[PDB]
């Protein structure tokens, strides 16, 4: 879950 | 928490089901969805981007063809042809006389997996499968063997030439799906029986050809040979006729193990009749001696079928118990039945 | 009542009501009830019976009648006197029931014997008496449970039994002690330092001196430092005065060095002379350590090393003068006569000038002391102080002491700590970090209290971080560290090295917190996180390391790319794989500038093998072609002429196998030290680390 936390938190730069 | 209420808006509410075509190292992946839609999508979310691989389902957010995640969905027909299950009731203890016939193959299937100590410590390791054969119409008589192997480990049965040359091939690619999917479910066992790919003659529908059936058998060999797959998926093969089978099979596999199916003897025949009549109540005058002596070279399901018709006429008289006279005439329906045909 | 066909309760506890009066009866009335089948209250009568056979001191029958019970034997009749009375009578009387054959069959951890001696051993270890059957019986399974929570530093002791019972005694004690911070391997680290572990250490192979070949010869020739062969030298009573021939690591490093030549080796003439046609590379960086580890011992390239580095250019002198003493010192002693002469010969005024050779004799020491080199290093650094000063050389000096001896009486920390007054917070990070941590392993709890009070005074507001880090260093894996991270400062470097070193245990078990600190941690601390991959990963790096860091690898951040490729780094260089060599592709196809690119790829080259080859084994042509084709770029971009030597540092060095370092469970001191500084890699810190 921690890796998926940081994984989903990069969508702000991704958008 | 907040991420669940964030990424859903971007990927929500609708999103197309797309197919990954190929991957560019930019994190941009060339994708495909109906119809002829290619694109570049760089996302860091839900991925797993390594394990995606082309030819798989990737989600596609309508703005614009963006992938929020991936869903692997099967199903597939061939996954349905594997199970279920049976976990069948038929032990190898329900059959008799082949204890020496079986004991080896019983080892070679339970020598690995269950009880590995002697096997792995010995550094020998022959898990290349087995091969069976037997006359005249047995082999499912050896599915009374494999039916005990269906009681352990993981299993899929694929038997008969029909599933090979059916329509125009595409050659082995069905055999490819079998091998690779049985490698995906590994450990497992694939039971082949009655390989008539050369023994059958007519191409189903419009198909060709004899050599392309021979080359799809050939690639069956190479995929079993093989370069280079250590996956197991053990392979059990059987047939009626070992003559038409090409030796190209045997040296790669199965090179070490193949069993011969003998026809039962007096005590084996009697044993089997006792096995099938164990359930059925029979009249006090039923005698097995004149039966096993009068009959000639019958396997289990033959005398099991005379038990079946004996109970059939026993139900025509609505008796729960079969009479020896009706057992000899009801028998005479199969005796005359093989004498009529 | 006990035999009434009625199943009505209860036949338990009723013997306390009327007690003396039923004692006018015996078990004779009881036996027809329990022996006759299809009778009521079969095992229930044993709840009354265990007390009569227990108060009569009978043994294995209380065992036999507590089998289905499993409960009442705990709370049973109170005044402690009959309880420790029939407890020690039952105690000495149950083991005499055991091993009666003789020589096993051993009990026969079962729910009868072990759960009952555990059950009553509860009350045994609660208040009264001591030394139960555990010392009487001989069961190590209950000996696992004999001990109660207490400091184990004292528990190194046991009853001396025969070496027969001592062997499996020591095996089950070992596997009992592995989870535990302290292991029988403690003889290495500890300190201790009393003569007991050397006495028993040479007595474990006493008295046989022939089959003693293993654990003795391999131990004296596998030792780089002098302490084990020294204390053990006084503790090795085989012969007299001529055991010193197999000691001092002269014939040791000679023999193992010629067996390494038996299992090598590295190319000399072709590569190094074809490189001598290229004159001097522009890196002035990694080329000296080549002739350091390579040669070993030969003089001719040593005068090229020296006579060159007389020019003084940069710190390029470093690996060169390191080959000066490493060459002859490869076996012994050596060069420590002329090793330190350039120190005072070359005010420094900095490390790259007179500090390089000042590092030389300290690191080339490797077991000295002896004891001259100790007082010689302390003296020579007390000569140059204001020119050192507190910063650039003081980084490397304690590495010439603490390596050889942790409990060394000499304090060079105080004399080097009088120079702290310069007040600069910056350089004292990487300076005072392993400056103060590198003096000794200590273990006294007093040292860091001293240096915290005299150093701090106050406090440095900065160094205090590294000082509690030095404390947490002093002790090893005491489990005190998970209690020391509760601070978890906004600095947060407490937690990273605190979990790094704070747990040394075979089972990782640190995944929960190691992931919890990155998932819960503040930003940019995850940059520090992968650096803990150095210690705990010695077991199974393959699965988890390239897993996690594989995601950290293609991150655009050069800091987590750098500290990632290091995070794998050496612990990921233990063995090779097709994933590594295949992954090297397009790691080197990136268009990014800066040294992080070829530290990523070129450090990722050294993970293919370590000190192995080339003759024997893997071919050197493929490395020649890879480093030859990748260097076509830039064109210079001198860092390519730095990388081509970078891979062959470890590549063509050889002559040392690691393995790990080390198999004995010590740790390399230059590696953690040096790898902590370039985390913010800037100018010469990378070459200071390039001492390696
Ligand atoms: N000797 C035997 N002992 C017990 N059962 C038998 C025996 N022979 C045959 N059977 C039963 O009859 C069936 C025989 O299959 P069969 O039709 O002979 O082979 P195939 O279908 O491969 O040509 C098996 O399913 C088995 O359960």
């Amino acid at each position: 879950a921690p890796p998926a936390l940081w994984d989903l938190a990069a969508d702000k730069q991704t958008l | 928490e907040e991420e669940r209420s964030k990424v859903d808006d971007l990927r929500g509410t609708p999103m197309s089901v797309g197919t990954l075509e190929e991957i560019i190292d930019d994190n941009h992946a060339i994708v495909s969805t109906s119809v002829g839609s290619e694109h570049y999508v760089s996302i860091l979310s839900f991925v797993d981007k390594d394990l995606l691989e082309p030819g798989c389902s990737v989600l596609l957010n309508h703005k614009v063809h963006a992938v929020i995640g991936v869903l692997m969905d099967d199903t597939d027909p061939l996954v349905t042809v594997m199970k279920v299950e049976k976990a069948p009731q038929e032990t190898y203890a329900d059959i008799g006389g082949l204890d020496n016939q079986i004991q080896e193959i019983k080892e070679s299937v339970e020598l690995p997996l269950t009880h590995p100590e002697y096997y792995e410590e010995m550094g020998i390791k022959p898990p290349k499968g087995v091969i069976l054969y037997g006359p005249p119409g047995t082999g499912k008589t050896l599915l009374a063997k494999a039916v005990a192997n269906q009681t352990s480990a993981t299993f899929l049965r694929v038997v008969g030439s029909e599933l090979i040359q059916k329509y125009l091939g595409d050659g082995p690619k069905l055999v490819r799906e079998l091998f690779r999917v049985a490698e995906e479910h590994a450990p497992s066992i694939v039971f082949i029986d009655e390989i008539d790919a050369i023994g059958t003659k007519r191409y189903d529908s419009n198909s060709g050809g004899e050599r392309e059936i021979q080359r799809t058998m050939l690639e069956l060999l190479n995929q079993l040979d093989g370069f280079d797959s250590r996956g197991d998926v053990k392979v059990i093969m059987a047939t009626n006729r070992i003559e038409t089978l090409d030796p190209a099979l045997i040296r790669p596999g199965r090179i070490d193990r193949k069993i011969e199916f003998p026809l039962p003897d007096e005590k084996t025949k009697k044993r089997i009749f006792q096995i099938h009549t164990s359930r059925m109540t029979l009249a006090d005058d039923v005698t097995l001696d004149d039966l096993i002596m009068a009959k000639d070279d019958l396997s289990g399901a033959d005398i099991k079928a005379i038990c079946t018709e004996a109970g059939l006429m026993a139900l025509r008289e609505r008796r729960m118990k079969v009479t020896n006279e009706d057992f000899k005439k009801s028998k005479e329906n199969v005796l005359y039945k093989k004498q009529e045909g | 009542m006990s035999g009434e066909v009625a199943k009505e309760w209860q036949e338990l506890d009723d013997a306390e009501k009327v007690q003396r009066e039923p004692l006018l009866t015996l078990v004779k009335e009881i036996v027809p009830y329990n022996m006759a089948h299809n009778a009521e209250h079969e095992a229930c009568d044993l709840l009354m019976e265990i007390e009569q056979v227990d108060m009569l001191e009978k043994d294995i029958d209380e065992n036999a009648y507590a089998k289905v019970c499993l409960y009442l034997t705990s709370c049973v009749n109170y005044v402690p006197e009959p309880e420790n009375s029939a407890l020690l009578r039952c105690a000495l009387g149950v083991f005499r029931k055991f091993s009666r054959f003789p020589e096993a069959l051993r009990l026969a951890l079962m729910l009868n014997d072990m759960e009952l001696v555990e059950d009553i051993f509860t009350s045994c270890k609660d208040v009264v008496v001591q030394k139960q059957m555990a010392f009487m019986l001989g069961r190590h399974g209950v000996f696992l449970e004999l001990s109660e929570d207490v400091e184990e530093y004292e528990d190194l002791t046991e009853i001396m039994s025969n070496v027969q019972l001592n062997s499996n005694f020591l095996a089950l004690a070992r596997e009992l002690d592995i989870m535990e911070p302290k292991v029988p391997d403690d003889i290495y680290k500890t300190h201790l330092e009393n003569n007991r572990f050397g006495g028993s250490g040479s007595q474990v192979d006493s008295a046989r001196m022939n089959l003693a070949s293993s654990f003795v010869n391999g131990f004296v020739n596998a030792a780089f430092g002098q302490d084990k062969l020294l204390t053990d030298d006084g503790n090795k009573w085989l012969y007299k005065n001529k055991d010193h021939g197999m000691l001092s690591a002269a014939a040791s490093l000679g023999m193992i060095l010629l067996w390494d030549v038996d299992g090598g080796l590295t190319q000399i003439d072709k590569y190094l002379y074809s490189s001598e046609d290229y004159i001097k590379s522009g890196a002035l960086l990694a080329c000296g350590i080549v002739n350091s580890g390579v040669r070993n011992e030969c003089d001719p390239a040593l005068a090229l090393l020296s006579d060159y580095v007389l020019h003084n250019s940069n710190t390029m002198r470093l690996g060169s003068i390191f080959g000066l003493g490493l060459a002859y010192a490869g076996s012994n002693r050596e060069d420590v006569l002329t090793l330190l002469l350039p120190v005072m010969g070359d005010s420094k005024s900095s490390m790259e000038v007179a500090g390089v050779t000042a590092l030389a004799c300290g690191m080339i020491a490797v077991g000295s002391c002896n004891g001259d080199v100790t007082s010689t290093i302390l003296q020579t650094i007390m000569e140059k102080s204001e020119t050192e000063l507190k910063d650039t050389y003081a980084r490397w000096l304690p590495l010439g002491l603490g390596l050889n001896h942790l409990g060394k009486g000499e304090a060079i920390e105080a004399i080097l700590a009088a120079l702290e007054v310069v007040s600069e917070p910056f350089r004292s990070f990487a300076n005072t970090l392993v400056d103060v941590c590198a003096y000794a392993g200590s273990g006294n709890v007093l040292k860091v209290q001293q240096l915290l009070h005299i150093c701090s005074e106050h406090f440095d507001s900065k160094e205090k971080e590294e000082d509690k880090d030095k404390k947490e260093k002093k002790d090893k894996d005491k489990k005190e560290a998970p209690a020391d991270m509760g601070a978890h400062q906004g600095v947060a470097v407490l937690g990273i090295a605190l979990i790094a070193m704070g747990e040394e245990i075979g089972a990782e078990m640190a995944l929960r917190t190691f992931g919890h600190l990155l998932r819960y941690g503040e930003p940019t601390l995850r940059r520090a996180v992968p650096l803990a991959l150095a210690l705990i990963s010695v077991s199974n790096p393959r699965l988890n390391i390239l897993d996690t860091l594989s995601k950290f690898s293609h991150d655009a951040d050069p800091e987590v790319s750098y500290n990632s490729i290091f995070a794998m780094g050496m612990v990921g260089s233990g063995t090779n794989n097709a994933r590594l060599a295949a992954m090297l592709r397009q790691l080197a196809q990136y268009h990014a500038k800066d040294p992080n690119n070829l530290f990523m790829v070129r450090l990722a080259q050294g993970l293919t093998h370590l000190g192995k080859g080339t003759l024997t084994l893997c071919p050197y042509h493929s490395d020649r072609q890879l480093m030859s084709q990748v260097a076509v770029a830039g064109l210079l971009t001198v860092l390519v002429s730095f990388l081509d030597v970078r891979n062959i540092i470890l590549g063509k060095s050889h002559y040392v196998l690691y393995g790990l370092v080390a198999a004995m469970q010590p740790r390399m001191l230059v590696t953690f030290d040096e790898e902590l500084r370039p985390l913010p890699v800037s100018v010469r810190v990378g070459q200071a680390v390039d001492v390696v």
